């Protein structure tokens, strides 16, 4: 049986935080490009 | 129907492979002309909510030389494509570093998306094709002669030999189905070899306007 | 002068002796000639001919021999099996005494070729004679080999060594090409190689010989740690598949799995459906048949399978970044990692005879993969920032720091090292020099020096050919060569060869000062191999030609 841990590792949480920051930046840039298009 | 759908998808795949090969890309020989049964084995023989659905057969091809530029072809799920659907493809392209791409629409594109396609032409080029356009390779038709795209050096050689300008060549539409097949832009001389019953062979030239 | 046979020895005597008894000689021809009354009346015509009576009889004998060969083939093809086999056995019993006669040897060899089982005494007599053994068809040689494992091994070992040498030479090709690399040939093209075809012909439909070849491959894989034996196992099985050899394909438990994996290798990607089919094959291994898992891991240890699986893993990671999903939540990614784990643990599983699936480390999925996704994420944001209008351009510097945990994962975990190496290959193929420079220091120390393997170095040099314009920068060349290639070249000859190949390909674009420094740094020593010296001489010739082009 493949034992999957029941919690995000500290690294995984840091990477989720980085990814959320990237999503926010990407949305802001899409709004900027809509204003410039 | 389901057999009709897999036949139509296989014919579109064959026409796209031939289009990429005639455009000057890396098309594998067996992929260039595969059997319908081979396609059904490779993809699943059930386009109706099944294994050979769309977005599974997005064909990615590189150039025969300078293998960087690619036009990995797109097959939307929906019949009528829109801006919020092509922006996902724009996301996939900006994820990459390649600017050309082909989408194969089922029904007509919404005209706002038609304007949107032009709205990124200097950044990355997008061509669109209807299903009926890709059910027959029109270059195989006997009425269509051999169209060959000319390099810029050959254009300079032509204009210097005949001492004429690009304004004086007989021209061709940018929305020409053969021009769309080769995907030529404006200002790109195309040599056309056709048999003549009075001289044997005749090579004309069509600057794109 | 064998059974009912007149002079072969007294024939040599007849050619040596030479005195007189004409009537004795004539009586000898009459008794030992074509004993047909109808020919006696026709001979004076031949005497009336003038040409000596040797070419005519030779032509008749050759025509009769060819007709007999045609009839042996026809008997082998026509009729009930028992009757035709009995007729062939009677013919062999009557003709085997002439097996050493060159003019009638082909008939005996053909009869033996078409017999399902040649008598063991005649097989031993053939084995004792080197020329007779050489002249035998592969069908008779199979009946010999099936009961003599040592002789079959003697016949097969040169082919295996040749296969290994061919693969290694392909890894060291002079041309650096992304389009034409080690993984460019399709599996069907690869199975057309001389070694694979010859081994397939030797095995034929004999299951025992196929099992002997598999045992040889397992033993050589354990003894030499060369993965191309796994490649050869896969290619031999699929080559038997292409010939519709059901006697072997139906009993090999890896046939369907290898077929599906071959399709995946041909497409250079593993989709969800193919992944689920492979998973169904794996989960179908019953209790008590666990050695099949070792065989399947050997199939997955094939470098082509590893390449396909790792590229699919990298693509899936990119897709997960696009879909805003975590690696742990993707069953397809976990399945790909499981296949890769089996492939990497093939050697340990076979050596220890413990046929259990390797446990995938939790920290891989929960830490290492999302960090790779963060590297992709940084790449995307830097690319988007570079396209912003100049009025909004903050001075965004590309992140050049490599996390220590990433380097530790590359050093300590084999799977993380493999995935990271393929990610490096991927980013190099995308011409992302910033990410390549960021990740390069972590390749100096890797698990088992996997970053210095010939497959990875071949692919890496091929992809680095796409960054030819960047070799004009002294910092880029210093990073690449001094920090990666020259750190291991004095200790590893293959790294030296790969660096020399890269320099030979890209010398016109390297900065001249760095070019001279690299030429001095890559100078072969007295202990360097012949290939290194040859590559260095080629580099010198190219440099002389370039200087002459000024």
């Amino acid at each position: 049986m493949l034992v999957i841990p029941p919690g995000l590792s500290e690294e995984e949480e840091a990477l989720q935080k980085k990814f959320n920051k990237l999503k926010k930046k990407k949305k802001a840039l899409l709004a900027l490009k809509k204003q410039s298009s | 129907d389901d057999e009709e759908e897999t036949y139509r998808l296989w014919k579109i795949r064959k026409t796209i492979m031939q289009l990429c090969h005639d455009r000057g890309y890396l098309v594998t020989q067996d992929e260039l002309d595969q059997t319908l049964e081979e396609f059904k084995a490779q993809f699943g023989d059930k386009p109706s909510e099944g294994r050979p659905r769309r977005t599974d057969l997005t064909v990615l091809v590189a150039h025969n030389d300078d293998p960087t530029d690619q036009m990995f072809v797109f097959f939307p799920e929906e019949p009528k494509v829109g801006i919020k659907t092509i922006k996902v493809y724009c996301q996939r392209m900006q994820e990459e570093n390649i600017t050309r791409a082909l989408i194969v629409v089922q029904q007509g594109m919404t005209p706002s998306a038609k304007q949107s396609l032009v709205d990124m032409a200097p950044k990355y080029i997008l061509e669109q094709f209807l299903q009926q356009e890709l059910l027959i390779n029109i270059t195989e038709h006997e009425l269509v002669p051999e169209h060959v795209v000319m390099t810029k050096e050959e254009v300079t050689e032509l204009l210097a030999r005949y001492k004429l300008r690009e304004n004086q060549l007989p021209r061709i539409q940018a929305g020409d189905p053969v021009a769309r097949y080769f995907g030529i832009k404006r200002g790109q001389v195309v040599k056309i070899i056709r048999p003549s019953e009075t001289a044997g062979r005749y090579i004309t030239y069509r600057l794109v306007q | 002068q064998d059974l009912g046979v007149a002079n072969g020895e007294d024939l040599k005597e007849t050619l040596t002796n030479c005195t007189e008894p004409l009537k004795a000689i004539e009586q000898f021809q009459t008794e030992n000639g074509v004993l047909l009354p109808s020919l006696q009346s026709a001979l004076p015509f031949l005497d009336l001919h003038g040409t000596p009576r040797l070419e005519f009889h030779q032509s008749v004998f050759d025509e009769l021999r060819d007709k007999l060969l045609e009839r042996v083939s026809a008997i082998a093809s026509e009729g009930k099996a028992e009757e035709r086999y009995k007729k062939l056995e009677d013919l062999l019993e009557k003709s085997f005494s002439l097996v050493k006669m060159p003019s009638l040897q082909p008939v005996v060899m053909c009869v033996m070729k078409h017999l399902p089982k040649v008598p063991e005494k005649k097989l031993k007599l053939v084995m004792a004679d080197k020329e007779l053994y050489r002249a035998c068809a592969v069908e008779v040689k199979r009946q010999i080999w099936q009961d003599n494992q040592a002789l079959f091994g003697d016949e097969v070992s040169p082919l295996l060594k040749q296969y290994i040498l061919e693969k290694e030479s392909a890894l060291f090709s002079t041309e650096l090409s992304v389009l034409h690399n080690f993984f460019s040939p399709s599996p069907k093209t690869r199975r057309q190689g001389e070694v694979v075809q010859r081994l397939t012909r030797m095995v034929g439909k004999n299951v025992k010989l196929y099992d002997m070849v598999l045992q040889f491959l397992r033993t050589l894989f354990l003894r030499t740690r060369n993965v191309h034996y796994c490649t050869l196992r896969a290619e031999l099985l699929m080559s038997l598949h292409d010939l519709d050899v059901g006697e072997i394909c139906t009993v090999d438990p890896c046939h369907k799995f290898t077929w599906c994996l071959d399709a995946c290798i041909r497409e250079r990607f593993v989709d969800s459906k193919r992944a689920r089919e492979l998973q169904g094959f794996l989960d179908g291994v019953k209790k008590g048949q666990e050695q099949v898992l070792g065989d399947l891991s050997m199939i997955l240890c094939d470098p082509f399978a590893i390449n396909t699986l790792a590229l699919s893993t990298v693509r899936h990671l990119q897709e997960l970044v696009g879909q805003e999903t975590l690696p742990r939540d993707s069953p397809d990614l976990l399945l790909l990692l499981r296949l890769l784990a089996l492939g990497q643990g093939a050697w340990d599983m076979i050596d220890s005879q413990v046929f259990k699936e390797p446990k995938m480390e939790v920290e891989l999925i929960t830490r290492f993969l999302p960090m790779l996704m963060s590297f992709l994420v940084d790449d995307y944001t830097f690319n988007v920032d570079q396209k912003l209008p100049a009025e909004e351009k903050a001075p965004v510097s590309y992140p050049n720091t490599l996390p220590e945990s990433f380097t530790k994962f590359l050093q300590e975990q084999r799977m993380a090292c493999e995935v990271g190496l393929y990610y490096v290959l991927h980013i190099t193929k995308q011409r992302n020099k910033n990410a390549l420079l960021r990740l390069l220091p972590g390749l100096v120390e890797t698990f088992g020096d996997l970053a210095f393997g010939d497959i990875f170095l071949h692919l890496l040099t091929g992809n680095l050919a796409l960054l030819a314009d960047e070799f004009a920068l002294e910092d880029f060349c210093s990073s690449l060569f001094d920090g990666f290639f020259l750190t291991a070249s004095p200790r590893k000859e293959n790294v030296h060869r790969h660096a020399l190949r890269l320099l030979i390909h890209l010398h016109p674009r390297v900065a001249p000062s760095k070019l001279e420094a690299l030429q001095k740094a890559l100078e072969p020593t007295g202990q360097s191999g012949e290939a290194v010296k040859e590559l260095y001489s080629q580099l010198g010739e190219k440099l002389e030609q370039l200087d002459h082009r000024k």
